[PDB]
């Protein structure tokens, strides 16, 4: 038979399921809504584990549960009593013998270890992978700390030594490849002579290679703690999503660089020099699956400054042509070529950060916090499992690095670009559509003629890579 | 067969606006989403006894990515530009989205409507005269909507497909 | 995208979580906590298909014992994993062989024989001994550095091989 459990009075997590405290989806259970009693005992069950529930769960719980109040349900569950003997039990202890004590060893081994563990694996994950939480509270750092540091007896010793050694090296707080990365790749301007870097000056393959590094970078440093609850949103957005944020800001100024690079020559020949090389720097991106890049080259390409810029369009390659309209039709129909493409290809790479954003904020916004069922609020929990879904897919693709050769050089240009200088936003935009307007006039107005304002040789060395020994 | 219109939401973050498609789009009668199934934004509806489709970008929460606001905005035949009525800064932005849309589309005449929200209790702060001055010297509709009761929201869309219907 | 549910199982302290975690991120883990359950998801091209791994990394503590049916019943596949210079690990080896057969009562369960720490000089399993017994079994046998890196890629896509054949 099944074990018996402790009394629901002096233990709360024994009381049975029922549609007013647990409802499940339509091998194990997959949970819709629950008290938050029930969701802990089944983060802890004693049958089994689902290993993404842990993930889920801590991700996700700050919207119904406070971490303090989370703390102590652990400690609640983690705290089971014992049963008393049993009659066999008692008749051999009568007669001066040793109890076989079989339901209580039964019990040991079937119902308080495994919970137990699980919930000093809820603990473990907490410190490792959600430490924010203690980092904004001393106090639930220290309440953590005395309770895995008191755990008496010697099944869950390994672990509770374990935890507590984990915990005193997150206060205080190397890659590996089998091949070499590649060489860095050098033009008009050669290493050292910073003053001289441009778009057209560096080489077109170590541009998309620095800043697949650098965006790399900014995508792996966004945590769930800035996208659970919409934050980046909100009012308190910078205190909140501040890697985010960044993230978002390069791909913003770059995007901008490009168009002003773009519209600030005003040679018709050096400009589709220019776009030519920006689509050869969208070439590499896509070799190197940086997402992120390949939008916002198309971004640029299709701001109002650089779309209406027919006379600039018809000079491009017709090769050239057919990557940028390849690369424009990811987006298209609700970026269904775009999922798909990162769904085939072969990490490292960078995705677009716009479209889990969306997702994010609408299942929040779409879905209902509370499920009301027999005059009980349950929490729903199909929405968290959602929210967190999209979270465990950005944390997939921010594992791999990249194996490519950082040039600080090149990367501090990156990320001292300012396109804007100290210009309010409204002012630069309008700027850069001027800016066309003068060089590519709305007919019927004439097209004029401008000096030439590069002195370098304009011609590309393409973007194969080179192999010297 | 029947036709399709491509329309676009436009404004301010953070103060609910994606609570305008979702209510349109949803279960009306469920209230549950999931963004990430394929065509959670498109809806076959009929309006004036003519059956269309309508296929709704909402960027919601991609307000951030500004550089990328004319590439968006262009894919659509129509706009709703949604503040909420408490927040001043949210309905004081809407010129300058009107004058993107105008920019991007290349037109004095671009079909749309202008959609004050109500996201919560919280006291409104936009009168509804206010609104419709705006939108009067826009020579645009005015609709206000609920992002909780679904009051509005079929008016601020269907609207705005009269508006393009009679451009 | 097929998905693959493989399973990381051996000995405690030989190297099933520094061999997870250097598949996943590129990176050794030179520290020793033992793991009570930990999974990990990998988009990867093998063989020309894209699949998703999950990966489940597993207890090997004696005191985790009780605690192994769960997960058994749900992997596709399994890496069984000693150490080259623990003896005892390889002895082990067996026990996790005929639990996962029972568990899943088949003879035919997708799986690898691992001999991992292959960057230490001190080898007390020899490969010999090690390859007799996986051809014993029906299974390769991949030996591997999570340190280096050395056969981590064969071991990982060998298994996922082996689920896609079965
Ligand atoms: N030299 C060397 N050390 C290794 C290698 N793999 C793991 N180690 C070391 O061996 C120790 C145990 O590794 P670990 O991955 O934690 O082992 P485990 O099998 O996951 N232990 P558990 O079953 O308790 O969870 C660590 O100190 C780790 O650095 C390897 O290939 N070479
Ligand atoms: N929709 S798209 O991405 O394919 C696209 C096509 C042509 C463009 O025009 C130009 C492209 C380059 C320079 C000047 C003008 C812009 C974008
Ligand atoms: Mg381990
Ligand atoms: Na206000």
């Amino acid at each position: 038979g099944q074990m018996r459990l402790p009394s629901a009075d002096v233990y709360r997590f024994a009381e049975p399921d029922s549609e007013e405290n647990i409802i499940f989806e339509e091998g194990i259970p997959i949970i819709k809504a629950g008290t938050v009693i029930k969701l802990i005992e089944r983060l802890t069950y004693h049958m089994y584990a689902d290993p993404n529930f842990v993930r889920t769960f801590l991700t996700t719980y700050r919207s119904f549960c406070k971490p303090q109040e989370l703390l102590s349900l652990i400690i609640e569950r983690f705290e089971i009593p014992e049963p008393e003997p049993t009659e066999a039990d008692r008749i051999a202890i009568e007669n001066g013998d040793q109890p076989l004590s079989a339901e209580l060893k039964r019990f040991r081994k079937e119902y308080i270890q495994p919970v137990q563990l699980r919930v000093l694996n809820v603990c473990r994950h907490w410190v490792e992978h959600h430490f924010y939480d203690f980092e904004r509270d001393a106090y639930l750092l220290q309440r953590m700390e005395e309770f895995i540091g008191t755990v008496r007896g010697k099944a869950m010793k390994k672990w509770v030594e374990s935890i507590t050694k984990i915990i005193q090296r997150k206060k205080i707080a190397n890659i590996t490849f089998q091949s070499s990365p590649p060489t860095v790749e050098w033009h008009i301007s050669r290493p050292g002579h910073i003053e001289t870097f441009d778009l057209l000056t560096l080489h077109p393959i170590e541009i998309a290679r620095q800043l697949t590094l650098l965006e790399s970078d900014l995508y792996r440093a966004v945590q769930p703690s800035e996208l659970v609850g919409s934050v980046w949103t909100k009012e308190d957005k910078e205190i909140n999503s501040p890697n985010l944020l960044k993230m978002i800001r390069h791909t913003t100024n770059l995007t901008l660089w490009f168009e002003k690079c773009i519209v600030e020559t005003e040679n018709l020949e050096e400009r589709v020099a220019v776009v030519s090389r920006i689509i050869e720097i969208l070439q590499v991106f896509q070799e190197l699956n940086n997402f992120n890049g390949v939008l916002e080259v198309v971004s640029a390409m299709n701001s109002s400054p650089v779309y209406r810029l027919d006379h600039t369009f018809e000079q491009i390659p017709s090769r050239q042509k057919k990557i940028l309209e390849e690369a424009h039709e990811l987006s298209e129909d609700h970026y269904k070529k775009y999922l798909a493409k990162l769904r085939s290809i072969n990490p490292p790479c960078v995705p677009f950060f716009g479209i889990y954003l969306t997702n994010i904020l609408k299942t929040e916004e779409g879905n209902p916090e509370v499920l009301k069922r027999h005059g009980k609020e349950l929490i729903n929990f199909s929405k968290r499992r959602k929210v967190a879904e999209i979270t465990g897919e950005i944390q997939q693709y921010q594992n791999q690095p990249y194996c490519l050769r950082v040039e600080s050089d090149i990367k501090r240009f990156f990320e001292n670009l300012n396109p804007m200088g100290n210009s309010m936003e409204k002012e630069f935009t309008d700027y850069l559509f001027n800016k066309s307007l003068e060089i590519e006039p709305r007919n019927p107005k004439p097209l004029p003629r401008f000096p030439k304002k590069y002195s370098y040789p304009l011609k590309s060395p393409g973007v194969r890579p080179s192999n010297p020994r | 067969g029947m036709t399709e219109y491509k329309l676009v939401v436009v404004g301010a973050g953070g103060v609910g606006k994606s609570a305008l498609t979702i209510q349109l789009i949803q279960n009306h009668f469920v209230d549950e989403y999931d963004p990430t199934i394929e065509d959670s934004y498109r809806k076959q509806v009929v309006i004036d006894g003519e059956t269309c489709l309508l296929d709704i970008l909402d960027t919601a929460g991609q307000e951030e990515y500004s550089a990328m606001r004319d590439q968006y905005m262009r894919t659509g035949e129509g706009f709703l530009c949604v503040f909420a009525i408490n927040n001043t800064k949210s309905f004081e932005d809407i010129h300058q989205y009107r004058e993107q849309i105008k920019r991007v589309k290349d037109s004095d005449d671009v079909p749309m409507v202008l959609v004050g929200n109500k996201c919560d209790l919280a006291a409104r702060t936009v009168e509804s005269r206010q609104a419709q001055d705006l939108a009067r010297s826009y020579g645009i509709p005015y609709i206000e909507t609920s992002a909780k009761t679904r009051q509005g929201v079929e008016d601020a869309f269907y609207t705005l497909v009269r508006e393009i219907r009679q451009h």
